[PDB]
């Protein structure tokens, strides 16, 4: 199939947040709880152990599916994930399935054009939620939104645009509104009656 | 008042950046005294 | 190949400013070299930068001073900028373009390459793993540098970094473990400099029988801004082949990229973009990044590459575009702090602001020592804990301190007079710098040593 | 004596704590705006150019 | 009830176009219906980022925060279909929403919002911070229109001077609070004490209320009268006597 | 005396011209008539902004603030008519009055003014809300005196050394005026109070002066004298020894 990245994939109907979101850590699924289809953010900043949080995700969720994604990522820190991220193990009737096929990686070094920088967040919304249709619950993580948006920003420099407010263009507030709402819980499209829905977090590097 | 009075300039910047500095230190500077003297305060408390 | 030959023309449209607006050309190239041949015989160079309809403009490196409207020719190389490159270049020193600055001959094409590089796959990036030897007991013992990792250094004007950097020039190497330092290499690469610290870096360089293991350029300060640009491209293809193409480990120096960044402000202001933050184009982020991100080991070759950076601050300030977007893609960074150069402390690095992000891996016990990143551990916090100290004693008096005080405050003495002075040509080995942090741990008696494990104090305090 | 040296001491204590709550709860809310205000105008100046 | 959405997956540009509809049906029932109508819009911030994108493709002269020149005239011409008409007994009420992009006012939107209508309501997040279900601010939100509804046989004889004796005692209040953070406790004065505690009480009775609790206005002014009467005779400067004498005990 | 008048009811563009008609006749007599004049020009501002409306509708390239590159050039045309010539006698004493937008002394107006005229005389708000007629402040102002007044033929000898004097002293006087602004009265030694009466005296005594009294130069010495006599001699750094002896008792 081929399908426009920047068009919404059409659903027969939305529902509301119903299930809860699990992870083995305690201390975020006991206090602070997610959903099953919600929206969450986290710092970014280096020193914290956000690796294991990613690690506790994949191991471990309600979900079947995880999309990994990337815009730029400070070359060797990403080499570091290129190199663990294959080896980690999961445990399903006690094999090891080691091969993580139930993740699927996009990442992108500070090189790479800005164009594919910009739209690789909008690749992995397009698969997760191609995924979703398929009648699965799936799980996203944005590996830095504030480089995706001085990406952003760069290339709206580029066209000579007006900058508004701390420089970034206008379409900042109304972009996010868009790629965050894309997410949630609904009941998909096909005559085989199924539903299915779209988890998602994201990082911020103040 | 409750802006200081001065027109925007770069220097203005780096003198108010310098004032924020040295508030700072004095502040901390400030608070330790106020911890040494207290610690002498419960010391001489003791009995 | 080509094969067809090459062309002259003499139509002359017009000049404004640094560029030359010429006509009649068929099936112009974008970035081709053309050479140009003023009426009374003198010869120059430049690149074309803009090309619509048969109409294409071109600048002149040398300058557009003395061009004839109507007898001055050109001609077409008709093919992009290549450089020659070989592994006997070592030993001598260029101006940027490739001419040779000493007596030398011109250097044999061992192969051609296209300056502009490219980008590297990131699937075959292989983390960095071990340490690369400086004799600085600031950079080796309280900081680390990994065969792969980019390390930028920043110092505000004024203070002496390029006597930093002759000094690592010169000390450089591999820690002896027991395939020898033969394989390592040095690539520096100084911009828009002025002659003095150019003679310095020609002779000093020559003074201390390193030129077996340096490919040196110089761009002086009035040489053309596009000389600037090219340059450190060059440097980093040279790095590229002798590295990876042949099995060597390279060291790249680049020095004062602000002047990289005011040459890219040129070019901008040539063709007529609107300039953005700080009159710095927007794009400069995305070619910052093309110059750097060309490191790291790769698989199914034995080699690295490591760039280590320096650039001028202007006034202090941490959040001006340059250094804010050089650390958004670097992995750590060095100060240099003037009180400590007013201090006549010949080393001036500020320890404690900077920060290596590749610790954990570039040292170990297969590496330098297994105790080395307890005793940088320990040594940073009580470092820390002494200036608290002294500013305890700042107001509290020498009378009401303790004699945890007083170890503080003399262990704080003794190391910045012994751990960070180093003297201009003191090469310490790495074990060198350890043995004389276990000297200076040894004065705190052995409770207060609350970072390092049982086992190791027991193997080394006594 | 104990006594005696412990009121001059209090005295001091209370005057201690009351400069640094002045100094805590007004100079540097007034600075930090100070600052954002001068950043604003710089931008606007920027946008204008 | 009668229903607009635009989902923010909607095309920007057709924002501009959403309220004016939606204004146009509250004309037509006001005016040849007799109709009383109320309206809502949930948030004209999407409003002004959408016109701001406009302008920006049309490259009109900036002004503030790089917003366009002409928002006035635009935003005049959305909240000035309001009021009553003679001979007609219709009427229009508009209840904008607006989100500010942080705790500052002094940002173009909500400057712009202030010459328009005849008063505003704040919410504060210290407010929420402290758990009252409406965290409203009372000292930013004065409305323009207590003059012509106030008064012996609107609402109370003694209404406006109570409102605005209130007014200046939460004022004094906040003063002294913000001098007791610093100066200390004992060095506070005995109306101190007594300002604190009109705070405290104003704060858990006043503005406190249910999900679903509907109080009179008569029921107000009884606790207001309530806690007004904790202070002494003599200090409620804002008052005249007679309504002192009258309403006092 | 001749006068031009341009008033702000006249249109703008005639205000291009009229200073060189000024200067030309003021030119005229005192290299054709040998009469020493004293030319009066005040709010080049008006200039600037005519300047301002020609470069506007010419659209030129704009410089700083929408000022024309150029009217630096402009303004050191329009100033530089002064100053004697041998073979003649009298001469031309230029006295521009500059109109101040808001109080930033780095406008680009003043700032050009200021690398052009070798010296400022300062005009300052806080004297005139402090109720001092002449409200001048000394410290930003300054004029090149340093060879005219030294005391053979002219005021007397220890004229300059005692300007220099004053001017550390004031200095010093408001350094301690901002130290006391930030502690109480307590930390004060004795020299911070010698510091503050002196800035008391000097502000309500010499700085004070009623119009139309004319005071002569020896007059304002000797008040600076009695001024200088507050201080204990020891504390006169700048003051050369044996002036010290001379004049000090």
């Amino acid at each position: 199939q081929v399908w426009p990245v920047r068009q919404v994939r059409p659903v027969t109907e939305k529902l509301p947040a119903n299930h809860p979101l699990l992870t083995g850590q305690r201390v975020l699924d006991a206090l602070f709880p997610c959903v099953q289809g919600g929206t969450t953010a986290i710092p970014g900043a280096f020193g914290c152990g956000k690796t294991v949080i990613s690690q506790s995700l994949s191991k471990y969720s309600n979900s079947d599916v995880i999309i990994y994604v990337g815009c730029g990522e400070r070359g060797n820190e990403m080499s570091e994930v290129l190199r663990d991220f294959p080896e980690l193990t999961m445990e399903v009737d006690g094999k090891v399935e080691s091969i993580m096929k139930r993740t699927a990686l996009v990442a992108n070094t500070s090189n790479m054009p800005v164009a594919a920088r910009e739209a690789s967040i909008y690749t992995g919304i397009t698969l997760s939620e191609y995924f979703r249709d398929m009648g699965y619950h799936v799980s996203m993580m944005a590996d830095s939104t504030s480089r995706w948006a001085e990406a952003l920003r760069e290339i709206s420099g580029r066209l000579a645009e007006m900058p508004a407010d701390s420089g970034y263009p206008a379409y900042l507030g109304a972009r996010l509104a868009s790629f965050y709402e894309r997410a949630g819980r609904v009941k998909c499209l096909g005559n085989p009656e199924r539903e299915g829905s779209v988890s998602i977090v994201g990082a911020v590097s103040p | 008042k409750d802006r200081i009075e001065i027109f925007p300039s770069r220097m203005a910047q780096t003198i108010m950046k310098a004032r924020l500095k040295g508030a700072q230190t004095g502040r901390n500077l400030l608070k330790k005294k106020s911890d040494a003297l207290t610690l002498r305060f419960r010391q001489i408390l003791k009995k | 190949y080509l094969s067809q030959p090459r062309l002259t023309y003499k139509t002359v449209s017009g000049v404004n400013g640094p560029l030359v607006i010429l006509d009649h050309v068929k099936f112009p190239r974008y970035a081709e070299i053309v050479h140009l041949t003023l009426p009374d015989g003198t010869k120059r160079s430049g690149q074309v930068l803009e090309v619509s309809g048969s109409k294409a403009v071109v600048q002149v490196f040398e300058g557009t001073s003395g061009i004839d409207a109507k007898k001055t020719s050109c001609e077409f190389t008709g093919d992009i900028l290549r450089t020659p490159v070989s592994e006997d270049m070592l030993g001598r020193v260029f101006n940027g373009s490739g001419k040779p600055i000493d007596r030398g001959p011109v250097v044999l094409a061992e192969d051609f390459l296209d300056i502009m590089g490219q980008p590297i796959n990131p699937q075959c990036r292989i983390y960095p793993e071990e340490m690369i030897q400086t004799g600085i007991s600031a950079i080796d013992g309280m900081n680390s540098i990994a065969r792969g990792q980019k390390i930028p250094i920043f110092s505000a004007a004024g203070l002496p970094h390029n006597e930093i950097a002759a000094q690592i020039c010169r000390q450089a190497g591999l820690v002896k473990k027991s395939y020898s330092e033969e394989n390592f290499a040095i690539v520096f690469a100084a911009m828009g400099v002025n002659m003095e610290t150019a003679r310095f870096f020609k002779s000093d360089f020559e003074e201390n029988g390193s030129m077996d293991n340096v490919c040196l350029f110089l761009n002086l300060a009035n040489d053309p801004t596009i000389e600037r640009i090219i340059t450190p491209r060059l440097a980093l293809t040279t790095a590229e082949f002798l590295a990876y193409q042949c099995e060597k480990h390279v060291l790249v120096i680049l020095t004062d990229m602000s002047s990289y960044a005011e040459a890219l402000r040129e070019v901008s202001a040539a063709r007529e973009e609107v300039p953005g933050r700080r009159g710095f184009p927007g794009y400069m982020y995305t070619d910052l990044a093309t110059i750097y991100e060309r490191a790291g080991r790769v698989e199914g070759r034995n080699g690295s590459i490591t760039q280590i950076p320096i650039l001028t601050m202007p006034n202090d300030d941490i959040t001006h575009p340059i250094p804010d977007l050089t650390g958004y893609i670097t992995e750590g960074q060095i100060y240099v702090d003037r009180q400590l150069h007013n201090r006549q402390i010949y080393p001036p690095i500020n320890v404690l602001p900077s920060l290596s992000r590749l610790m954990k891996s570039a040292i170990g016990e297969g590496m330098t020592r297994k105790d080395h990143a307890d005793v940088s551990n320990q040594l940073y916090a009580c470092y820390a804990i002494g200036k608290d100290v002294q500013a305890m004693k700042a107001v509290v008096g020498e009378e009401a301190l303790t004699s945890d005080d007083l170890l503080y405050l003399e262990f704080l003495q003794k190391f910045e007079k012994n751990f960070i002075t180093q003297g201009p040509y003191e090469n310490r080995t790495v074990y060198e710098t350890l043995d004389i942090g276990w000297q200076l741990l040894r004065i705190f008696p052995k409770e207060m040593l609350k970072r390092i494990p049982q086992s190791t104090l027991s193997e080394f305090y006594p | 004596s104990l006594q005696t040296s412990f009121v001059t001491l209090d005295e001091a204590i209370k005057i201690t704590n009351r400069r640094v709550n002045a100094i805590e709860h007004v100079i540097i809310p007034r600075i930090e705006r100070t600052l954002a205000y001068i950043i604003t105008e710089l931008d606007e100046r920027e946008r204008e150019e």
